[PDB]
C-alpha cells in the first residue's frame, strides 16, 4: 500500500506490466481507411482488457471504490494506451510499434483522415522520450501516474499514492547517479511530458469519436463505452 | 452498471 | 537570461505580470462577455509574454506556435488563480464573479465550469502561492507547444526556481520533490480543460452565437 | 502574416 519501499514499489509496477499483444494485420491486401481503423481499434479493445487487470495491480487501486475505478479508467484509457506506444516506439525512429507485427510511419498514417497530424505528435513524443534515455522503470512510474492523477480532480488516499510514486522516480534519479539539480529538473521534464500525453488523448479521442460517427468501423461494446465517457 | 464495472470484478 | 538567480527570475515574472481587466456592469449576452474579455485579455498576454524571460530570444515563428498553442491555458490558469479565494465560484472579473449555476445559462458550459472550480478547489488544498503561479502558467507557454535546446534550458530554469522557492519555505527535500510533482500534474488539469474549452469555442463559432475578434478567431484557428 | 506575428513586434 503506503508501506512499499521505492524499490518494492518498483518490482510491483514492473511485475503488473501486460504484454506485447499482436495486431491481425494481413498482409494480403492493401490498407483502405476502413481497415487500419479496424486494425488500431481491434488491438486496442485487446489492450483493454489486459490493462482493467493490469490496474488492478497498480498499488493502492482495488482500495477504492468500483465507481472510482471505473472513472480513473475511463479519463486516463488513451493516454496510457498512448504513452505504451511511444515507449515501444522508443527504438523505432519514424514509426509507430502499435504491435511487432504492425510499425507504422506517417505515410501510413494518411490512409486515415485526420491521423497523419496525430502520428506526429506521438512520432515526437517518442523522439523525447529517446534524446532523455527514458528508463523502464521511469515509464511504469509515468503510465500509474496517468491513471491515478488523470480523472483525480474530478473529485486524498489517491494523492498520497502520488507521493509515493514521486518519492520512487527520484529515488531511482538518485540510484542512476543523477545530482541532486538533475532529480528535481528530470522529475519535471518527466510530468510534463504528461500534458502532451493529454492533449494527444484529446485529439486522440475526438478523431475517434469522429471516425465512429462517420460509420467507418464498428467499436466494441468496451471501446464505444470507454468513448462515450468523454464529445 | 457499465460494463467496464462488471470486468473490474473478475477476481 | 538563463543567468538570473532564482530570485531574479520570480522578481521578473511578477514584475512581467498581466494587469486584472474587467467586465461590462442569456446564452449570447454571457458568451459575449466572455469572450469580449478574453479578447482584451490576449492582447495583455502576448506582451506579458515577451517579458517572460527567454521568450523574445525565440524566432518569431516559434513565439507565435507557442502562444497559439497557450493561449486558453494560459487564461484557465489565470482564472483558477483568481477564483481560488471563492470556493464555488469563477472570478473572470472583479465585478464577473460567477458562481457553478450560472454555468448552465450556456450549453455545454457548466461542465467546464465544474472542471475549473475542481482545480481552484485543488489550489486551495495545496495553498498555491503567487510565486509558484507565475512559474506554473511561464511553464505552460514554453511547454505546452514546444514538441509540435535553449527553452529546455529556460524550463529547467523555471523548475529550479520552483525548488528554491519551496526551499525557501522551509519545506524538506522530500516536501519539495512531492509538491514540485503534485503542481505540475496539475498542468496536465489545465490541458485537459483546455482542449474541452477549444471544442466549446469552435462550436460557438460556428453556430453564431456570438460575433468573436479577430485576434480571438486566429488564435481558435490554430488549433 | 498573420496577426500575431506582427503584434509580437509593437513599439
Ligand atoms: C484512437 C485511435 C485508434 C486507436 C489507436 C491506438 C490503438 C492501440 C494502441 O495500443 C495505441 C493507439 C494510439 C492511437 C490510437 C488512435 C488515435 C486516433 C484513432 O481514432
Ligand atoms: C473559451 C471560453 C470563453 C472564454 C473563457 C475565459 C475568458 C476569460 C478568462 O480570463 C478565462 C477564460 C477561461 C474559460 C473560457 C471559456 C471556455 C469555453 C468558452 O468558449
Amino acid at each position: 500500500a503506503l508501506s512499499l519501499t521505492a524499490d518494492q514499489m518498483v518490482s510491483a509496477l514492473l511485475d503488473a506490466e501486460p504484454p506485447i499483444l499482436y495486431s491481425e494485420y494481413d498482409p494480403t491486401r492493401p490498407f483502405s481507411e476502413a481497415s487500419m481503423m479496424g486494425l488500431l481499434t481491434n488491438l486496442a479493445d485487446r489492450e483493454l482488457v489486459h490493462m482493467i487487470n493490469w490496474a488492478k495491480r497498480v498499488p493502492g487501486f482495488v482500495d477504492l471504490t468500483l465507481h472510482d475505478q471505473v472513472h480513473l479508467l475511463e479519463c486516463a484509457w488513451l493516454e496510457i494506451l498512448m504513452i505504451g506506444l511511444v515507449w515501444r516506439s522508443m527504438e523505432h525512429p519514424g514509426k509507430l510499434l502499435f504491435a511487432p507485427n504492425l510499425l507504422l510511419d506517417r505515410n501510413q498514417g494518411k490512409c486515415v483522415e485526420g491521423m497523419v497530424e496525430i502520428f506526429d505528435m506521438l512520432l515526437a513524443t517518442s523522439s523525447r522520450f529517446r534524446m532523455m534515455n527514458l528508463q523502464g522503470e521511469e515509464f511504469v512510474c509515468l503510465k500509474s501516474i496517468i491513471l491515478l492523477n488523470s480523472g483525480v480532480y474530478t473529485f486524498d488516499h489517491i494523492h498520497r499514492v502520488l507521493d509515493k510514486i514521486t518519492d520512487t522516480l527520484i529515488h531511482l534519479m538518485a540510484k542512476a547517479g543523477l545530482t541532486l539539480q538533475q532529480q528535481h529538473q528530470r522529475l519535471a521534464q518527466l510530468l510534463l511530458i504528461l500534458s502532451h500525453i493529454r492533449h494527444m488523448s484529446n485529439k486522440g479521442m475526438e478523431h475517434l469519436y469522429s471516425m465512429k460517427c462517420k460509420n467507418v468501423v464498428p467499436l466494441s461494446d468496451l471501446l464505444l463505452e470507454m468513448l462515450d465517457a468523454h464529445l | 452498471h457499465k460494463i467496464l464495472h462488471r470486468l473490474l470484478q473478475d477476481s
